[PDB]
């Protein structure tokens, strides 16, 4: 039998779900048909309303302590939790209920991992990352807005193959994908090392692919696989396409000043 | 119980709740009342999420705004970034170079195709297709059906369909149905024959594999998908032909983009449009013409895709507003006019000083006020039945000159048709698509399948859930065709010697006026999108978004007028009031994006 996954959605934009289905190796089709049993997921599931709700109970009972809880988005604590309502109740109540009997919890994306855009100042909903609400369960953070598709499916693949969470760094991220800063292997690094920088958009330096540090690139302080694995089956990444990294896999990246202000 | 917009609302019948509404983006609750014969006589749209992006933007740099608002939605990814950079450029009087214009258009049209096709197959199709019936299908007859529906589609053999059916069989026989668990399979609301169901399941799988290729266009120009990067003043993807993977865009990268565009054109022409025409024909034959709602009277779009940049008379999806079902009169729509686009919060979880008025978004206010009405069944944190006489949604209520409007591909196609009939030549292609579609649905497909021919007019066919679904597919096709043209224009311009991608003359805030206001509009996948910004001393003073699903999913206004979702469910019979098949089918035809609607 295939390991059940209950994929919950809090406050989110749904980018992590979309990224997941971009995976080329493995294909999302093959993940859903042959690797996991995606038993609850608002995005794709046939059942709605009472019929959808009924699935959660059935799976938690039959596979107690043997399903994976994946969480996209996050719970709000303001508005009595009713800035995110599911089945007439606060999302945080659903999150806690489903988290109780999970074998493992995946915090997909910067929303679930850290808070992302809704948690940027002044955080009107008091959106709170999963690990600050669920404090007694094994959690893996897979940050990024969204994370790279193959990083997401890479995490699933590891967990299914080994029935273990991969080795994590101090912030709870998988070392197999988040051990390097973008700046370590960024192909524009020789330009950085030679003091060759873009100073204005579409200047001669930009047309020669000079380093984006002075245009605000946050690659030197951001851990992700973007410079090596790259995006959408290794087609490009933000820097290759000409925009600096905005730090999207790092905790609180929206409140670290303008994206176009250089690091000091 | 009261009458509005020709609808007789009545909440005395049986109350049905659908929470969560699934196969949408984000969070929605729907309630209806049905009469003694299971006909919907009342409908209530509740947006069940809010994040407060408008509040978060205050005090930040206008040049950063696009990245924040892009995260309103990862499904319609990039359309908010486009609206934002357009709004800032409008505020600061910045004209972008031709290549930046064309690249943004290509990215926009790529989003349209991706969003539309994924919506139809992965979110909508299960409302029309019984996947368990596909197990009963004969692969030879499925092959024969495929060849009739789309003779040019190369994946048509009996063996291919047999393989797909066998994988579905093994999946179902595992006892782990996953996304098909507790579905409504076998309901009399499903009318397709087994062969049609198997064909659709096959294409669901094909589309799931192909959709990841289309977005590589975003990846080339914007670095990543979801959430490609944008730029105030142009695009970041600098051009250099001679540059050999030294610049973001060289000729090899452009050739790659063209290959992806050509694939998109084949998919729309051979898979998506023919499937929708065929499924639409069969549901038409069953008499399922419900769901017209406001499309029968009031439709709006800002107008988009000008042949000549900054020349709105050349819009290839020309916009405006139609009222009262009068397709002979298109009113111009001006996003700058304070008396046109306004948002009410009378029945929304927000507060205004005076909630008897609607605010134009340059004067917009977003102060949360989560409070439930006196007739609520349940508590503040455990709602059993929501009270729609009071505040019942995180979605504001946008209106145009006080009128409730439907937005979306259907609205754009009705407008295009109206424009084309008035002599607008830029709308000729959508008109051709509609006339072709009507002939297929009425005559060609019935004749091919041995069904009676019908004589429905576009006036009759279009304002319906079938029509709404069809318009989306046609729009996808048109967008693929347009971006093919845009690609040629881009390459020609670069080869002529114009490699500029950004205007940086007003990049530095020291060059800005100390106060400014701007608006950016986009024909987003789900309809009319606008961002309205006020800038003061280099910072965002106000930032207000009015998003397509805000229009369509809106709760009632101060006058009690209903929005598009609520109107669309009215007067629809349900086979079984405890199985929301018809509710889902019609709601899904709007492609609701709830994160978008609430932001
Ligand atoms: S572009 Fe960014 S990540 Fe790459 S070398 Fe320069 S600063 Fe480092
Ligand atoms: S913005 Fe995000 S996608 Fe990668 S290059 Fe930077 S971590
Ligand atoms: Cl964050
Ligand atoms: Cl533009
Ligand atoms: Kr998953
Ligand atoms: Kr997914
Ligand atoms: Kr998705
Ligand atoms: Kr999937
Ligand atoms: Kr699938
Ligand atoms: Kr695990
Ligand atoms: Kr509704
Ligand atoms: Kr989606
Ligand atoms: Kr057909
Ligand atoms: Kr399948
Ligand atoms: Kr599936
Ligand atoms: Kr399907
Ligand atoms: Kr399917
Ligand atoms: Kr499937
Ligand atoms: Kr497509
Ligand atoms: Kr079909
Ligand atoms: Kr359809
Ligand atoms: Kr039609
Ligand atoms: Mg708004």
């Amino acid at each position: 039998p295939r390991t059940p996954v209950l994929w919950l959605h809090g406050l989110e934009c749904t980018c992590c779900s979309e990224s997941f289905i971009r995976s080329a190796h493995p294909l999302a089709k093959d993940v859903v048909l042959s690797m996991i049993s995606l038993d609850y997921d608002d995005t794709l599931m046939a059942a709605a309303g009472h019929q959808a709700e009924a699935i959660l109970e059935e799976i938690m009972t039959k596979y107690k302590g043997n399903y994976i809880l994946a969480v996209e988005g996050n719970p709000p604590l303001n508005q009595d939790g009713m800035s995110c309502i599911i089945g007439g109740r606060p999302f945080i109540e659903q999150l806690k209920y489903v988290a109780k009997d999970a074998k493992a919890i995946i915090s997909w994306g910067s929303c679930a991992s850290w808070g992302c855009v809704q948690a940027a100042k002044p955080n009107p909903t008091q959106a709170t990352p999963v690990h600050k609400v669920i404090t007694d369960k094994p959690i893996i953070k897979v940050p990024g807005c969204p994370p790279i598709a193959e990083v997401m499916t890479g995490v699933i693949t590891y967990m299914l193959t080994f029935d273990r969470i991969p080795e994590l760094d101090r912030q709870g991220r998988p070392k197999m994908f988040y051990s390097q800063r973008i700046h370590d292997k960024c192909y524009r690094r020789p330009h950085f090392d030679a003091g060759q920088f873009v100073e204005e958009w579409d200047d001669e330096s930009a047309r020669k692919g000079f380093c984006l540090y002075k245009m605000g690139c946050k690659g030197p302080t951001t851990y992700n696989a973007c410079s090596t694995t790259r995006w959408n089956e290794g087609t490009s990444f933000p820097i290759q396409s000409g925009h600096g990294c905005i730090g999207c896999s790092e905790d609180g990246f929206w409140d670290k000043g303008s994206f176009y202000d250089r690091l000091t | 119980a009261y009458a509005t917009q020709g609808f007789n609302l009545d909440d005395r019948g049986r109350r049905i709740v659908v929470d969560p509404v699934t196969r949408i983006e984000g969070h929605m609750r729907c309630e209806v009342n049905v009469d003694a014969n299971n006909v919907i006589r009342n409908a209530v749209s509740t947006g069940t999420m809010w994040r407060g992006l408008e509040v978060i933007l205050k005090g930040r740099d206008p040049r950063d705004a696009w990245a924040f608002v892009e995260r309103i939605c990862g499904v319609c990814t990039g359309c908010h970034a486009l609206a934002s950079v357009r709004a800032v450029e409008n505020a600061l009087d910045i004209r972008i170079p031709k290549n930046a214009h064309l690249i943004r258009e290509i990215m926009a049209k790529t989003l349209q195709v991706h969003d539309h096709a994924v919506h139809f197959y992965h979110l909508h199709a299960l409302d029309w297709v019984d996947v368990m019936s596909a197990l009963k299908a004969d692969p030879k007859r499925t092959s024969e059906l495929q060849q009739l529906v789309s003779p040019a589609h190369p994946l048509s053999s009996a063996g291919y369909f047999r393989d797909i059916q066998n994988r579905l069989k093994r999946f179902v026989e595992s006892g782990q149905l996953g996304p098909f668990m507790n579905g409504y399979w076998g309901s009399k609301a499903y009318v397709l024959p087994p062969e049609a169901n198997l064909m659709a399941v096959t294409h669901y799988l094909e589309a799931l594999d192909l959709q990841k290729e289309w977005v590589k266009i975003h990846t080339i120009f914007g670095g990543k998908n979801p959430h490609p990067n944008y730029l105030v003043g142009g695009v970041p993807c600098a051009i250099n032909l001679d540059g050999a993977a030294s610049a973001p865009v060289n000729m090899e990268r452009l050739s790659f983009v063209k290959a992806r565009i050509d694939e998109i054109i084949e998919f729309n022409k051979n898979v998506y449009v023919p499937d929708v025409l065929a499924i639409g024909t069969l549901y038409k034959q069953a008499g399922w013409l419900y769901g017209g709602g406001l499309a029968a009277t009031n439709v709006l779009d800002y107008g988009e895709y000008p042949n000549v940049a900054y020349n709105k008379s050349t819009d290839q999806l020309p916009g405006g507003a139609i009222l009262n079902g009068n397709w002979d009169e298109v009113f111009p729509v001006d996003p700058r006019d304070s008396q046109q686009v306004q948002e009410f919060v009378s029945h929304s979880w927000y507060k205004y000083a005076d909630e008897s008025v609607g605010l134009h978004p340059w004067d917009g206010v977003t102060e949360p006020n989560y409070v439930l009405g006196a007739n609520t069944k349940g508590t503040r944190t455990r709602i059993e039945q929501i009270d729609e006489s009071a505040k019942y949604s995180w979605i504001k209520s946008p209106r145009w000159r006080g009128h409730a409007m439907e937005v979306g591909p259907l609205s754009r196609y009705i407008l295009a048709y109206a424009h084309a009939r008035s002599g607008n030549k830029y709308a000729e292609r959508p008109k051709e698509q509609l006339e072709y579609s009507a002939q297929m649905i009425n005559s060609a497909i019935p004749k091919a399948l041995g069904l009676p021919e019908t004589q429905y007019t576009l006036k009759q066919l279009l304002p319906s859930t079938i029509g709404r679904t069809l318009a989306r597919a046609l729009e996808s096709q048109y967008c693929g065709e347009m971006m093919h043209s845009d690609w040629h224009d881009l390459v020609a311009n670069i080869r002529a010697g114009d490699t500029a991608t950004a205007n940086v003359d007003k990049w530095d805030p020291a060059t800005w006026p100390l106060q400014a206001k701007g608006v950016g509009t986009v024909a987003a996948p789900r309809g009319a999108l606008g961002h309205w910004i006020r800038i003061k001393d280099g910072r965002i003073e106000n930032y207000q978004c009015v998003v397509p699903t805000t229009w369509n999913g809106s709760p009632r206004d101060y006058k009690g007028q209903i929005g598009a979702f609520e109107a669309s469910l009215m007067n629809t019979p349900m086979v079984n009031p405890e199985q929301p098949v018809e509710i889902l089918r019609t709601l899904h035809s709007f492609d609701p994006c709830l994160a978008c609607s609430t932001h």
